[PDB]
């Protein structure tokens, strides 16, 4: 846990997180990466969304984007609004492609 | 494994088409005493899956022309609903005698 924490903190400080996401994770390393990216700011929740999309985990990506859609109702910054608009449009396209059952599971809080 | 993976997480029509294929091939070339068996199987499975992907999404047909200019073709439920109603009566008849 200490070595993985140090690896993820240093990869975030050095801007290497996108190259880290290309690696093969074990279920344990993956569970710890999910915990780390959830705790370490809004930008890391967008990276976690990209990771879920790259891994074909569309349900978790849609649920995370609904969580982000609920937390961003008050942002004054135009650049974050344009990014959240694009993110929402991409995931709403993925949401349309999903089978009706996976859409229901993604829309069920 | 194809069918398998295709499923894994959140797969549908994909499964269906893989199933069809396996089946048809089987029959056309090997079919003699068990190809029948397994093809019957194949399509039974596909039917399951396609019945399922609710036509909220509506679909199936394929697009190309290689290793039957063997271009792939469609459905609309129909197409091979026919194919398996058929191969089922084929089995019941091959049943009472050989």
């Amino acid at each position: 846990e200490e070595l993985l924490k140090h690896m993820y903190e240093m990869c975030q400080e050095m801007g290497l997180i996108e190259e880290l996401l290309k690696l093969t994770f074990t279920d344990f390393e993956q569970g710890y990466l999910h915990k780390f990216l959830q705790t370490t700011g809004v930008q890391n929740q967008e990276l976690l969304l990209v990771h879920h999309l790259q891994r074909a985990n569309y349900i978790s990506a849609l649920q995370l984007n609904q969580s982000l859609k609920t937390n961003h109702l008050n942002d004054c910054d135009r650049r974050l609004r344009e990014r959240s608009g694009a993110r929402n449009a991409i995931l709403d396209q993925y949401g349309k492609i999903l089978p009706r059952v996976q859409r229901t599971l993604a829309s069920e809080r | 494994l194809l069918y398998a993976f295709h499923i894994y997480r959140h797969n549908y029509r994909k499964a269906g088409s893989v199933m069809f294929e396996y089946g048809m091939r089987l029959g056309r070339e090997v079919r003699t005493l068990r190809g029948l068996q397994k093809q019957v199987n194949s399509y039974l499975a596909c039917l399951n899956c396609l019945r399922l992907i609710r036509p909220e999404y509506a679909w199936i047909v394929q697009p190309v022309s290689g290793a039957v200019s063997s271009q792939i073709e469609i459905l609309e439920l129909r197409d091979l609903e026919k194919e398996y109603v058929l191969a089922q009566t084929r089995l019941t008849l091959a049943k009472h005698n050989p």
